[PDB]
């Protein structure tokens, strides 16, 4: 079980760092299909069972669209991936990644500096999700309905031609 | 049996790695990808503090952050493409216009 | 020598102070989404640190 | 636990602004006026304002795991709802010009006011999360509503993309104080506790930036001047207004209610974010010339200022009604500041000597710029003295001493823009008056609860939550 | 128990097996059969003629709306995924939460369809007369 889960972490961090750092939009998207599927494998390892369901279902169609969207403007040949390889010169990343690099050591000594039992990991099944969340979560429900349907409102708002 | 510590940690650099995809990229879509990166991420982090405590707050937790995810992603690609249509290019640099 | 008022100009100088910071905090404002994004990151790692250190 | 009857009594607000916001998505869908949604959703509001009296013959109660209703609630709800009702009527003569769709404008509007009352009754991190996302998603639609023009689409994905990333921040602090304490509620984060542990610090410090990105503190306050001026101005009322005092709300219930508000290092870092959010925003707005870009700066100065009496609540028992006062008054001011600024840009195509053709909102507007700098015979000013005692009352010199410069500042650029309404420069529709009377009965209330407090004292002090 | 690592072995022996068994036809269809050689094999089929500009050229597809819909529809549906699963648990008070929810879901579709989203057809292709 700790193998499974050390290297779904493994991949999910490496094909987060392919994805940052590429020009090809669609070579993009399939690393973050690979990591997400690392992160479903990260939450399989872990007993919830549920939540890496959700993230392949929910998501294999959340990418589908970027490749829509990807296919509908980004796609040029090489003049896309060149003026993108402009955009990103050794300073340029060089910049940022010594604070996300402080941010991290900062984050890991405040996760090290706290206790730990392990996790057991006992399964979850979907069953108790829903009880949970049509339990005790009745607002967090009805309210994140009203909100998805609020961002509905505004895509349709925005994304029309004319 | 698995270390809490180490769930988070994977979660910081995912996470981390979100924002670095978010400031050092120029181009807008690549901005939406970090965004994803790092709302994962947290979910990620979500779903680790649940299991470790056994909990189902955790995944309902990440059922919200993916839910406002799959909501932002669908907002700013609208925006992105509006951008695309009275621009012709995904520059974001050049949304500059206001300052001072 | 003292036709020009010099106490005034001495408690004038704050006025000058006050000036020269805005106008040189006007400078951050250039408008640019990855610099605001850069200094949110900037700001986080700021608030973590001095949390840290106490 | 299940929900009980008297619940359902005590969520009559969410329930009326859902349901209103149900007619008018079916009554859109079933014919395009823009008269009648309009009219839906100030009817909607107002039942809900008028339920608020029901509420408050129910009682307080802890009506979820994650919500619960009292004076506070009760107090930040109708704030939320007067600065939605004030959004709506301002928003209509605006509309007008709009050659585009008119109708989701207050559909938006109504679902933003929910997220507030949502953030008024929060008692729970999930609560928090959903109320904070709520207000900003309509926000996002808002604030982009006119696309066609540049600035409203630069403001729109400034605030997308910063929103985006300051959710992510909030969230990943609330993952790390969740695997620190184990429970979400607002009563239990360290009750387990030695009350510094570096975790549950850290993620309160990802949901400080979060927030104080949302609240425009420094140094997450950048975004401001851009989608203050960016935004459409009905838009820019409602983001001054509506989102700084549903999310300060929030703040203070998660600051009061939870026993990590008594630990030191969060309190001195606030107190640094207060001093920096004072004085940058006062001295931002110096050499302003664009009206927006200046009550951008003026709502990080007046936020730092309600920093400074937030800090002072774990010591003085005082500082939440100084709170509610100064949230009063804060409201009022820039409902008619930025009243008069959406009556001057209605209706919507595409200041200097505004006294010798428009007079009334020349008054109102040098009443409000007066009312902001702290001037006495100003609700401002009973705002400022109440977040100056509370200050002095737990030994806060260094704030105090930012809060009285800065209110020089202050008092500099808005007295500018006063007197430069009176220089010398080189409608006719009921909505265009009922948005006149908005901003009058705005500045006649300032002004009167500025020379008599004391009814606004009481209505805030028993606005009183459990202590 | 015994059952349950039985059962996560065969099921990582088919995963196995599986992708070996395409990786290996793969390799089959790859190394055996001779080459072609032309003057023009290698230039995209076009129905005989050669092509105008490339097939890189952007296309803008009208169900993007439609797709950024999707996206919502699509958690809206997890949502029912995790209710329809503890259905009698959850009792009368919850089919009066899932209730609600799924009516402003048919509100947001009727929304949707009345405005006129989700409708991109062209005008000639709308079946008129
Ligand atoms: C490179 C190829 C992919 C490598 C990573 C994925 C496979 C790693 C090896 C897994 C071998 C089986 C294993 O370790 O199973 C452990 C555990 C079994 O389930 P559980 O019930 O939690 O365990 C207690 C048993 N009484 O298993 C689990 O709990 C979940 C196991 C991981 C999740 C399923 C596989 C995910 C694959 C992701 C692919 C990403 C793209 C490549
Ligand atoms: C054309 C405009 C381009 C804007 C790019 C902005 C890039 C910002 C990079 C910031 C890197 C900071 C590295 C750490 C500095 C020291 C710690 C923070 C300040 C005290
Ligand atoms: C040089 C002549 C200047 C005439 C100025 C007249 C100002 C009239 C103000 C009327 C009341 C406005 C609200 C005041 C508070
Ligand atoms: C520009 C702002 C200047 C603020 C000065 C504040 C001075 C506070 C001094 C406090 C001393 C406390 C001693 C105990």
């Amino acid at each position: 079980m700790e193998f499974a889960f050390y290297i779904c972490g493994l991949i999910a961090i490496l094909a987060t760092l392919r994805v940052i750092t590429h020009t090809n939009p669609v070579h993009a998207l399939l690393y973050l299909i690979i990591s997400l599927l690392a992160i479903s494998g990260v939450f399989f390892s872990l007993g919830a069972y549920f939540a890496g369901a959700l993230e392949i279902i929910v998501y294999a169609g959340a990418i589908m669209v970027l490749f829509v969207f990807v296919v509908m403007m980004l796609n040029l040949g090489g003049s896309e991936i060149e003026q993108e390889r402009q955009w990103l010169k050794p300073q340029v990343w060089i910049g940022p990644a010594i604070l996300s690099a402080i941010m991290l050591v900062v984050i890991v000594y405040a996760i090290l500096g706290v206790n730990d039992q392990g996790i057991d990991g006992t399964p979850i099944s979907a069953k108790a999700v829903g009880i949970t969340l049509f339990g005790p979560y009745v607002l967090a429900v009805e309210l994140a309905s009203m909100l998805l349907l609020a961002g509905l409102v505004v895509a349709f708002h925005v994304g029309r031609e004319e | 049996m698995i270390p809490l510590q180490h769930g988070l940690i994977l979660a910081a650099i995912l996470f981390v790695l979100g924002l670095t995809g978010l400031v050092i990229r120029r181009n807008l879509l690549f901005m939406l990808i970090g965004l994803e990166i790092m709302i994962n991420a947290s979910a990620l982090a979500f779903v680790v503090a649940g299991s470790y405590w056994g909990q189902t707050d955790g995944q309902v937790m990440y059922i919200l952050a993916i839910s406002l995810a799959a909501a932002e992603a669908s907002i700013g690609l609208a925006l992105l493409l509006q951008l695309h249509r009275r621009r012709q290019n995904l520059n974001i640099d050049s949304v500059s216009e206001m300052r001072g | 020598l003292l036709k020009r008022d010099p106490l005034n100009s001495m408690m004038n100088i704050p006025a000058v102070l006050s000036r020269f910071a805005g106008k040189g905090l006007l400078l951050s404002e250039n408008g640019y989404l990855r610099w605001y994004v850069a200094s949110m990151s900037i700001g986080a790692v700021v608030v973590l640190a001095l949390l840290m250190v106490l | 636990m299940t929900i009980t009857p008297q619940n359902l009594i005590a969520l009559l607000p969410l329930l009326i602004v859902g349901l209103t916001v149900v007619v008018v998505m079916l009554s859109i869908a079933w014919r395009r006026n823009h008269f009648l949604n309009a009219t839906l959703s100030v009817i909607g509001l107002n039942a809900a304002l008028v339920s608020l009296w029901f509420v408050g013959q129910a009682g307080a109660m802890d009506v979820t795991p994650l919500m619960r209703v009292d004076g506070f609630a009760m107090l930040y709800t109708g704030l939320v709802l007067l600065a939605s009702l004030a959004t709506c009527t301002f928003a209509y003569p605006w509309l007008e010009g709009y050659n585009d769709n008119k109708d989701e404008f207050y559909l938006l509007v109504l679902i933003a006011a929910l997220g507030g009352i949502l953030l008024a009754n929060a008692n729970h991190l999930a609560s928090l999360f959903l109320g904070i996302e709520l207000i900003s998603l309509p926000l996002f639609g808002l604030v982009g509503y006119a696309f066609r023009q540049k600035r409203s689409l630069e403001a729109s994905i400034k605030y997308t993309i910063l929103s985006a990333a300051a959710s992510s921040f909030l969230l990943f602090g609330m993952a790390l104080v969740y695997a620190q304490s184990g429970d979400l509620s607002f009563v239990a984060l360290g009750k387990n506790l030695m009350l510094n542990e570096p975790l549950l610090l850290a993620g309160f410090g990802l949901m400080i930036v979060g927030l104080g990105f949302k609240l425009s503190l420094v140094p997450f306050h950048l975004w401001t001047p851009d989608v203050y001026q960016g935004a459409p101005a009905p838009v820019s009322t409602f983001l001054a207004t509506a989102s700084k005092i549903a999310i300060f709300g929030v703040v203070m219930r998660l600051f009061l209610y939870a026993p990590v508000g008594d630990s030191e290092a969060i309190r001195v870092v606030l107190a640094i974010i207060a001093f920096a959010s004072i004085i940058f925003g006062n001295l931002m707005a110096l050499s302003q010339t664009n009206i927006k870009r200046l009550l951008g700066y003026s709502s990080i100065s007046h936020l730092g200022y309600l920093l400074v009496a937030l800090i002072a609540l774990q010591t003085g028992e005082m500082s939440m009604e100084a709170v509610g006062v100064y949230l009063a008054g804060y409201l009022f001011s820039s409902l008619g500041a930025f009243g008069v600024v959406s009556l001057m840009s209605s209706p919507y195509r595409g200041y200097r000597g505004l006294f010798w053709h428009r007079p009334i909102l020349a008054a109102v507007m040098t009443v409000m710029m007066l009312s902001l700098a702290g001037i006495p015979m100003t609700l401002g000013f009973i705002g400022k003295f109440y977040v100056l005692a509370v200050g002095v009352q737990a030994h806060l010199w260094w704030l105090v001493g930012a809060v009285v410069v800065g209110s020089a500042i202050g008092l500099y650029y808005y007295l500018r823009v006063a007197v430069s309404l009176y220089l010398h420069a080189p409608p006719s529709n009921w909505q265009y008056s009922a948005g006149g009377i908005v901003v009058l009965i705005s500045a006649l209330l300032v002004l009167v609860l500025g020379v008599w407090p004391q009814p606004l004292i009481s209505i805030v002090r028993l606005a009183m939550p459990l202590m | 128990s015994t059952e349950v690592i039985a059962h996560h072995w065969a099921f990582a022996i088919f995963l196995i097996v599986a992708i070996g068994l395409c990786c290996l036809m793969l390799v089959g269809g790859w190394f055996l059969g001779g080459r072609a050689r032309a003057r023009s094999k290698n230039v995209p089929f076009e129905s005989g003629i050669d092509s105008v500009g490339s097939a890189r050229l952007r296309l803008s597809a009208k169900f993007y709306l439609v797709a950024m819909f999707f996206v919502i529809f699509d958690v809206e549906a997890l949502y029912l995924f995790a209710w329809s699963t503890s259905i009698r648990e959850s009792g009368w008070v919850g089919f009066v939460e899932a209730a609600i929810f799924i009516f402003v879901l048919l509100a947001g579709l009727v929304y949707l369809v009345r405005i006129g989203a989700l409708d991109w057809t062209p005008a000639r292709s709308r079946r008129e007369r």
